[PDB]
RNA sequence: GCCCCGGAGGACUGAGGGGGAGACGGGUUCCGCGGCGCCUGCAUCUGGCCGCGGGUGACUCGGGCCUAAGCGGCGGGUGAAGACCGGGAAGGGGCGUGCCCGCCCGUCGAACGGGGAGCCGGCGGAGACUCCGGCAGGCGCGGGCGGAGACGCGCCCCCCGGCGACGCGCACGGGGACCGCGGCGGGCGGCGCCCCGGCCCGCGAACGCCCCGCAGCCCCCGGACGCCUUGCGCGGAGAGGGGGGCCCGGGGGCGGACCGCGCGUCCCCGGCCGCCCCUGAAAAGCCGGGGGGCCCGCGCGCCGUACCGACCGCACAGGACUCCGGGGUCAGCAGCCUCUAGCGCGGGAGCGAACGCGGCUCAGGGAAGUCGGCAAGCCGGCUCCGUAACCUCGGGAAAAGGAGUGGCUCUGACGGGGUCAGAACUGGAACGGACGCGGGGAUCCCGACUGUUUACUAGAAACACAGCGU
RNA sequence: GCCCGCCGCGGUGCUGACGCGCAGAUCGCUCGUCGGAGCCGGGCAUGGGGGCGAAAGACUCAUCGAACCGCCUGGUAGCUGG
């Protein structure tokens, strides 16, 4: 597992290289699963608004709170 | 031994499998009175040298 | 049963000459199936055992019905 | 203050062995423990390694020499006579 | 001895004392002249005057 | 509490490649770790110290350009060691002739 | 009886030599067409603890005549010998301590070790730590050389013969005394199975010729013919004379 | 209600365990249900006993591979043979024909040595580093630049090297785990008086990226009465000072996903120093140098894996290798008590004779007993005082002999921590209050000394030994 | 190859227990040693008139001043029993 800056983010999903999505809220923590790599990112909701309309949309997502 | 071959634990495997009473069908198919097995063995008491 | 409801594996005795590549053919043959991994052992009196876990999207449920093990 | 008066290094031994033992240890051990002089180095810093190898702490330099002393005095002899028979040989 | 040579490195580092007197010191300690930190606090100021 | 715990290896003969630690995890429990034996990085052929630049990892998990130093006989001789090669080269050639 | 304690060393097996961990045989280095025409130079790498011995040992990396690359030798050290030391080897090498000349072009008077008693044998003589062989004269017209072996005996040898320049290195170390049965056990745990010693007259008469009695006691004299047969051939053999006397000159 | 099971009480083993697990050996003894004919030297409803069903899952753990000490093989050699002994032999490879290179064994020998790579959580009557879920790692297969410098950022053959790869030791230093004290959060117990004073729980892995790492080795300037350790050690073959590079089984931060402060203990690691007539394996495999020629998919076969001191002594107070190791008292892995965990040991009751076996105490005397002080008793921790003859000058030596020692209230010294020193008060005229723990001295004989021995009647004056001599 | 002392390794005295044993050599207390010629595990080597022995004629699978197993062998007995 590692970490990852905003901009990487999304040229993975760009190049289909993720397989699924998961949004969680707390500060959001945003986990995307690669072929190699389980990566995370965290943000404010504010931030995290943007960056899922750009989500790809052969990239499947998923959301979870508790 | 928890280390075994495998030649060793299929001559042991045969011990175990054989180690058996008459039944009770064959008591009364061939007509016999000795009912025990005397090639039966019990771990206490036998020396397996296999 | 419990192992086929869940887990989606069918156990089988096997003929003790038979490597695991030689397992997975022969089931997938035979049952006309998909075979995603085989483990194996010996027991203590002599046979071998097989644990056949079927393709995440085949049921074993349906091939060990067919088969009469339900 | 002087712990010993006469025995030096063999206190470590007691009272064990004889007297005439005692005495020849004390010279033979006091030379083996010496510092020595770097034929190269010029510094005072040759060891003794194991019987007949002696080391520079400084050079680095490795030699072969005495059991118990660097130079042996036979050795010295033979290299100076070894010396005069060369230069002797030139015409 | 730890305790005297940290104080008396440091005497020396801020320039206090030079370096011969620290050397002097530092033996001096090495061969059981202070017993403890006040005594060494003494000779400092009595070598100094 | 009780904190003792068992052997973790085939047998417990106590050899130098079977030396554990002791670590907490994250269900309250008392584990053993391996303590791998860690080899010695490579040492220059005329005096025998550690090459620089090199980690102490077995060179099969290097990558090439981690293996390597960027001299001639980069990981073969420290330096000082190549210095002295170029200098008895070099003079030798300038007494062996023209006197 | 049974067979004694002498007779049961010569079938190996407990008396065999400790050989493991020892650095290989020392020789000097075989005579060639290099060698006969001229020189050959190598260069001292490390000076080396050999198991069992007393000298020490010399690794000494010469240049491969017959193809490319390099051959190590193993040379027993003369005293003065230094890591990074340049050698020679051949009939035009120098006088200097180090180097291998046959001993018909070494002079008079001059000290060698590791001596050939047959030329291109590489080396038997004078190995030992501490020892030398002197040279004592030269024989032109037979080509033969008289050297002073380290008994004292005389002896005549071809000329060309090579020899090693120097005395053997780890000199005095006998005048060291050994204080403890402890310094004795390490030192034959390094060589052989053969020690400690047991008396023949603290034997039985079954186990040794000189044992029994009610008093400790040989019984006969202990000087035994030079034709004494195995088992029997124990105490002193074939003596000239015995006992302690000076005089001798 | 049985010695089985449950609840309550009373005790024990006492972290070198009657605890938790492996190696070897055993071989189904393992598990669930049933049962008492045999066995369980008493009983039984119990059970390692009897009947009937079941049970051990691996790319990552071990075996398979490498070599150790060894053991085999080798044109041949020898002997009446069986067999035993052995380098002197026209001894094989790369490819692509055709060229080129080449001196000559072993896919025998280690389930502790070497070795490419695994962690957490969960599930079952019996299996788990093996199953399931999650997160990784290894080995394969298919779709010429920067720097002043130390240093930083595809292959093939011949040669030169490296890693693998290594002893012992008193100490000193760093990390981890353990262990304590205090706070704060949640839960308990008992409570005649006292109690914010007692007890339990407060958890974070492998792996990836960034930062930080004492010693130690290296670079640049420049040119010296210093730098520095518990100890040492180092410097014109270039110190100190200023600024840098590399290694460091480690720590931190973000991922994976409660808060402070301390004395010790164990384990590993570091730099030194000491020691040897002792100098402390090898190979597979993998890599570098010089010279020459030139992201996405799929897979990982074979064997072991249950349980046990259930093993050997005809069945048994004997014998039987290793791993983990809390608290109090204390110099402590001693003795004594204890938290966790675990709970058999051919059976019970009554009486309180002789005599035995293991223990305790005895007035006055004190070896008169006896072959003989045999047995038993006296002494003993720590601190201070005080110590002879003789001697190989090292010893003798704890020589011999003396005095003090609890509790409580305080004071001083050392840079938060125990120790050391001193004083008042007090108690049958007591204090190492149990436990642990030398009796001493004057002599003669023998062997110098530590060491070895008649397994099962002899431990010595016998053997060995360094030294000396032939 | 120093001294007190735990485990370990050994085996002094009680001529203690036991001696139809817990046991074909054990148990209790006491005692030697405890950084070294120290102790322990696995692998490997030496074979019977032979081995191995810090030497006691000790040890060589409860066997040793010559192991064990089968055969020669129903060995011979001026001697004891019937
Ligand atoms: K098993
Ligand atoms: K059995
Ligand atoms: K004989
Ligand atoms: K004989
Ligand atoms: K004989
Ligand atoms: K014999
Ligand atoms: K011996
Ligand atoms: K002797
Ligand atoms: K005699
Ligand atoms: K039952
Ligand atoms: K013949
Ligand atoms: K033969
Ligand atoms: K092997
Ligand atoms: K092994
Ligand atoms: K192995
Ligand atoms: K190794
Ligand atoms: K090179
Ligand atoms: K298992
Ligand atoms: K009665
Ligand atoms: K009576
Ligand atoms: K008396
Ligand atoms: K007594
Ligand atoms: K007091
Ligand atoms: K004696
Ligand atoms: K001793
Ligand atoms: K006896
Ligand atoms: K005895
Ligand atoms: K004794
Ligand atoms: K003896
Ligand atoms: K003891
Ligand atoms: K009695
Ligand atoms: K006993
Ligand atoms: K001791
Ligand atoms: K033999
Ligand atoms: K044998
Ligand atoms: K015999
Ligand atoms: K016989
Ligand atoms: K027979
Ligand atoms: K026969
Ligand atoms: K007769
Ligand atoms: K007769
Ligand atoms: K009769
Ligand atoms: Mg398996
Ligand atoms: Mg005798
Ligand atoms: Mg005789
Ligand atoms: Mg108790
Ligand atoms: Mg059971
Ligand atoms: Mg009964
Ligand atoms: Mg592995
Ligand atoms: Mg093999
Ligand atoms: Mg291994
Ligand atoms: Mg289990
Ligand atoms: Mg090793
Ligand atoms: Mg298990
Ligand atoms: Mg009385
Ligand atoms: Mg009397
Ligand atoms: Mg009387
Ligand atoms: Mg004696
Ligand atoms: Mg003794
Ligand atoms: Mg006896
Ligand atoms: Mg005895
Ligand atoms: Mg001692
Ligand atoms: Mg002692
Ligand atoms: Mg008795
Ligand atoms: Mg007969
Ligand atoms: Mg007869």
């Amino acid at each position: 597992p590692n970490t990852i800056t905003e901009e990487n983010l999304m040229k993975m999903i760009a190049d289909g290289r993720g397989k699924k999505l998961v949004v969680k809220s707390c500060k959001v923590k945003l986990k995307l699963r690669t072929a190699k790599y389980l990566y995370t990112l965290t943000v404010p909701n504010a931030d995290d608004a943007k960056s899922i309309v750009k989500g790809c949309k052969d990239k499947v997502e998923v959301q979870y709170v508790n | 031994t928890a280390n075994k071959t495998l030649s060793r634990k299929l001559r042991l495997a045969k011990k175990t499998k054989t180690n058996k009473n008459i039944p009770r069908w064959v008591i009364a198919k061939d007509h016999l009175k000795k009912t025990w097995n005397y090639k039966r063995h019990h771990w206490r008491r036998s020396h397996l040298k296999l | 049963t419990t192992q086929i409801e869940k887990n989606n594996t069918i156990v089988f005795i096997v003929d003790r000459r038979a490597s695991k590549p030689e397992i997975r053919k022969a089931f997938e043959t035979v049952f006309e199936t998909k075979v995603a991994r085989v483990n194996t052992l010996i027991t203590p009196l002599g046979l071998k055992k097989a644990f056949i876990r079927l393709a995440p999207d085949v049921q074993a449920m349906d091939v060990a019905s067919k088969m009469g093990l339900a | 203050a002087k712990r010993t008066k006469k025995v030096g290094l063999t206190g470590k031994y007691g009272t064990r062995y004889g007297r005439a033992a005692r005495k020849q240890l004390l010279k033979i051990e006091t030379s083996q423990k010496a510092k020595y002089t770097c034929p190269f180095c010029a510094k005072d810093k040759v060891r003794r390694t194991a019987c007949g190898i002696w080391t520079c702490r400084s050079c680095s330099k490795t030699m072969a020499g005495g059991a118990y002393s660097l130079h042996t005095e036979p050795a010295n002899a033979a290299r100076a006579t070894i010396r005069r028979l060369r230069l002797a040989r030139e015409d | 001895q730890r305790v005297l040579r940290r104080l008396l490195s440091r005497y020396r580092d801020d320039e206090k004392i030079d370096r011969h007197l620290y050397e002097t010191l530092y033996a001096k300690a090495k061969g059981n002249m202070f017993k403890n930190k006040r005594v060494l606090l003494e000779h400092i100021v009595g070598m100094q005057k | 509490a009780d904190c003792r715990v068992t052997c973790r290896f085939h047998s417990t003969y106590r050899t130098r490649s079977k030396i554990v630690r002791y670590k907490r995890t994250p269900g309250n429990r008392l584990t053993s770790l391996r303590v791998k034996k860690l080899p010695n990085a490579p040492h220059c052929a005329e005096t025998g110290k550690q090459i620089h630049g090199i980690p102490r990892v077995i060179p099969q998990h290097l990558t090439r350009q981690q293996r390597k130093v960027s001299r001639p006989y980069g990981g073969k001789l420290c330096g000082s060691a190549l210095r002295a090669h170029i200098l008895e080269s070099f003079l030798n050639e300038e007494n062996q002739a023209l006197r | 009886g049974r067979r004694i304690r002498v007779q049961r060393k010569g079938a190996g097996s407990v008396f065999r030599a400790h050989v493991a961990r020892r650095l290989g045989a020392a020789k000097l280095r075989a005579n060639d067409f290099a060698e006969r025409t001229g020189s050959v130079r190598g260069v001292v790498k490390a000076i080396l603890h050999d198991r069992g011995r007393g000298a020490p040992l010399a690794r000494v990396q010469f240049p491969n005549m017959r193809g490319e690359g390099r051959v190590n030798e193993l040379f027993i050290a003369p005293e003065g010998m230094y890591t990074g030391q340049e050698v020679f080897s051949g009939n035009k090498a120098t006088l200097h301590i180090g180097n291998i000349l046959p001993v018909g072009n070494i002079p008079e008077g001059t000290y060698v070790c590791n001596v050939e008693e047959k030329p291109m044998d590489r080396g038997c003589l004078a190995r030992a730590s501490g020892t030398y062989c002197l040279v004592v004269a030269h024989n032109m017209e037979t080509n033969k050389t008289r050297i002073r072996l380290p008994s004292g005996q005389k002896k005549l040898i071809s000329s060309k013969a090579r020899a090693m320049i120097g005395l053997v290195a780890g000199g005095g170390r006998t005048d060291k005394p050994l204080l403890k049965a402890g310094n004795a056990y390490h030192k034959y745990k390094a060589k052989r199975n053969c020690w400690p010693v047991v008396r023949g007259v603290a034997m039985n008469p079954v186990d040794h010729p000189h044992g029994g009695g009610n008093h400790q006691h040989i019984g006969v004299s202990s000087c035994v013919p030079r034709n004494a047969v195995p088992g029997q051939k124990v105490g002193l053999i074939a003596a000239r004379r015995t006992g302690c006397s000076g005089g001798k000159r």
